[PDB]
RNA sequence: UGCU
DNA sequence: TTAGTATATGTGCTGCCGAAGTTAGCACGCTTTCCACAAGATATATAAAGCCAAGAAATCGAAATACTTTCAAGTTA
DNA sequence: TAACTTGAAAGTATTTCGATTTCTTGGCTTTATATATCTTGTGGAAAGCGTGCTAACTTCGGCAGCACATATACTAA
C-alpha cells in the first residue's frame, strides 16, 4: 500500500486545455572559444557527425548538426576556410582541451 | 473525424482538449490531420472567433460566488462576455488573431474585461494570479497577446482627444479601454 | 500501450441521462438487480383542467394492475378511512384498482 | 387514456 | 394328482400439478498468433513565423531612515 | 498676558532592495519530390446467472406410478 508516498495534484481543469506543441529538446547554446574548438574538430574530421558526437560527450549530436546547418546556411566563408585548413587527428591533446572545457565551464558557473 | 464532424456545425472545440481527451500528442496528431485533409479534401470550416470567446468564458468560475473566490473578483456574465466579444473582434481587425493562436488572444481580452469592469481593486492582480484564481491553465503567449493589445488600446487613447491629454500608459488605459 | 489509461477517457456522461429519460418517458422500468418489470409508472400529466390536474396529481395504483376481476381489492374497506378519498374512483374497468 |  | 401360494398381467384406479387456454362494446394513441503488407524511421534546403523554456535588465513595491509639523510644557518678559 | 525656544512625535518622502515581468536566444513545427531499407506498428480471418409469481378461472386429461387383485402356473402333500 501507498503509505503517504505520493501527494495529490490539483491539475487538469475539467473545463478545457490546450495544446503546447514543444516539450523536450531545450538546447541550450554556445559560446565564443565552443564554437572555435567546435570549427577546430570540422576542420579536423569534416562532416561526419557520429565522430563529432562521439568526440563531444556534452552537447547532443542533433544540437551539433543543428549548429552546423545554422554555419551553412549563414556563414559560408567560414566553413569554406575550415575546410580548406587541415589538421591532423590528435587525441590525448583533445582531451586536454576537453578537461580546459570542463574547468572553463565549472568557472563560469561559479561566476 | 471528431473535429471535422464538430466543425461542419459550426461548434467551437479546441484541439488542445481533442487531444488531451483522444491520449496523442500536438504533433503527430497535427501531422495525421494534414495527411488525412490531403488525402480527402473535405470542406474545413473555419473556426469561428465568438463562438470560441463564449465556451472559454463559460468556463471561467467568476460568475457565481464560491467559497475560494471572494465577492470581489466575481462580475457579470453577460456584460463581461460582451466586453470580451468587443475586443476580440477588435483583436481580429487589428490583425492580432492572424497568424497566432486565437485562444491566448481570448484569454488576454478576458482579463482585460475583467480589470477593467473594476480596475480599482485589480491593478495589482496579474495574468498569472488571475489564471490561478481561475483555475485556467496559463498560455504562454498571453502574455505577448496582452502586451500587444495594450498598445492597440494605448494608440486608441493617442487618438482619443482626453485620453491623449491625460496620457495614460498600459496600466492606466484599463479604466478607460471601455471608452475605447 | 505504456500510455497509463484513467477513466476520465470513458466516463459516460449520457449513460445516465438516456437512461433516466427513458424510464421516465416510456414508463416501463426494467430492474434487473432486483428483477423488477413494472410498466404504466408514468403517465402523461392530463390538462384538461386544473381539477383534472390536481386529481391527477394524488392518484394511487395498485400492484394488481387488473390482473383478475377479483372484487376484493376493488371494494370500499374501512380501512380507508381518512387516507383515501371512498367516492373518487374512475368509472371504468378501473374501478377500485386507482 | 378516456367515453357509452 | 390337487389345493395352496407367489407373480405378473393388464387394468384401473388416484391425484398431479399444470395447460391451454379463456374473460364483452368505440376513439384516441474476448483470446491467441499468425501473418504479410505496407508503413515508422530514418539524411536534407527551405524560405517563413509562432511557440516554449533559460538568462539578463528593469522597474514596481515597499521598508527603514531623514525632513518638516506639531503640539505641549516651559522660558524671558 | 503673549512670544520664542524647547521635545518626541507623523508622514512623508525618496532611496535602495526583493521579485516578478519583459526581453533576448535556439529549434521545431510545418510545405511540398523523390531518393531508399529494418523490424516492428498493424489488417484480417479463424476457432478453441438466476429471479419472482403464479393473476385466475375451466376443464382437461395423460400418464406416473402404483399398485391392488387376481388368474394362473409351480410346488408340497
Ligand atoms: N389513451 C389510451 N391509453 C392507453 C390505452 N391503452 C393503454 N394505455 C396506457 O397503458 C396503460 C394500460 O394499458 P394496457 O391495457 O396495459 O395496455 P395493454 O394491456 O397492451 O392493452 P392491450 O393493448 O389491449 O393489450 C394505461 O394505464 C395507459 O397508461 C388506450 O387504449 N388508450
Amino acid at each position: 500500500c501507498v503509505v503517504e508516498e505520493n501527494d495529490p495534484i490539483f491539475e487538469r481543469g475539467s473545463t478545457t486545455t490546450y495544446s503546447s506543441f514543444r516539450k523536450n529538446y531545450y538546447s541550450k547554446p554556445w559560446s565564443n572559444k565552443e564554437t572555435d574548438m567546435f570549427f577546430l574538430a570540422i576542420s579536423m574530421v569534416g562532416t561526419d557527425f557520429s565522430m563529432i558526437g562521439q568526440l563531444f560527450p556534452h552537447r547532443a549530436r542533433i544540437e551539433i548538426k543543428n549548429k552546423f546547418k545554422r554555419e551553412e546556411k549563414t556563414n559560408g566563408w567560414r566553413i569554406d576556410k575550415a575546410f580548406q585548413e587541415k589538421r591532423p587527428f590528435d587525441f590525448d591533446f583533445f582531451a586536454h582541451l576537453l578537461q580546459k572545457v570542463l574547468a572553463e565551464e565549472e568557472k563560469r558557473k561559479q561566476k | 473525424c471528431v473535429l471535422i464532424t464538430c466543425r461542419q456545425h459550426n461548434w467551437p472545440l479546441t484541439m488542445g482538449a481533442i487531444c488531451t481527451l483522444l491520449y496523442a500528442d500536438l504533433d503527430v496528431f497535427s501531422s495525421t490531420y494534414m495527411q488525412i485533409v490531403k488525402l480527402l479534401g473535405l470542406d474545413v470550416p473555419s473556426l469561428c472567433l465568438a463562438e470560441l470567446v463564449k465556451t472559454y468564458c463559460s468556463s471561467f468560475k467568476l460568475f457565481q460566488a464560491s467559497p475560494s473566490v471572494p465577492a470581489k473578483y466575481v462580475e457579470d456574465k453577460e456584460k463581461m462576455l460582451s466586453r470580451t466579444m468587443q475586443l476580440v473582434e477588435l483583436a481580429n481587425e487589428t490583425w492580432l488573431v492572424t497568424g497566432r493562436h486565437p485562444l491566448p488572444v481570448i484569454t488576454a481580452a478576458t482579463f482585460l474585461a475583467w480589470q477593467s469592469l473594476q480596475p480599482a481593486d485589480r491593478l495589482s492582480c496579474s495574468l498569472a494570479r488571475f489564471c490561478k484564481l481561475a483555475n485556467v491553465d496559463l498560455p504562454y503567449p498571453a502574455s505577448s497577446r496582452l502586451q500587444e493589445l495594450l498598445a492597440v488600446l494605448l494608440r486608441m487613447a493617442e487618438q482619443l482627444a482626453w485620453l491623449r491629454v491625460l496620457r495614460l500608459d498600459k496600466r492606466s488605459v484599463v479604466k478607460h479601454i471601455g471608452d475605447l | 500501450r505504456a500510455a497509463q489509461f484513467d477513466v476520465v477517457k470513458h466516463m459516460r456522461q449520457d449513460q445516465i441521462t438516456n437512461g433516466m429519460v427513458n424510464a421516465i418517458s416510456t414508463g416501463n422500468w426494467s430492474l434487473k438487480r432486483f428483477k423488477m418489470d413494472r410498466q404504466g409508472v408514468t403517465q402523461v400529466l392530463s390538462r384538461l383542467s386544473y381539477i383534472s390536474a390536481l386529481g391527477m396529481m394524488t392518484r394511487i395504483s395498485s400492484q394488481f394492475e387488473k390482473t383478475r376481476k377479483v372484487s376484493g381489492p376493488r371494494s370500499l374497506q374501512p380501512s380507508q378511512w381518512g387516507m383515501l378519498c371512498p367516492s373518487d374512483t374512475p368509472e371504468g374497468e378501473a374501478c377500485g384498482l386507482v
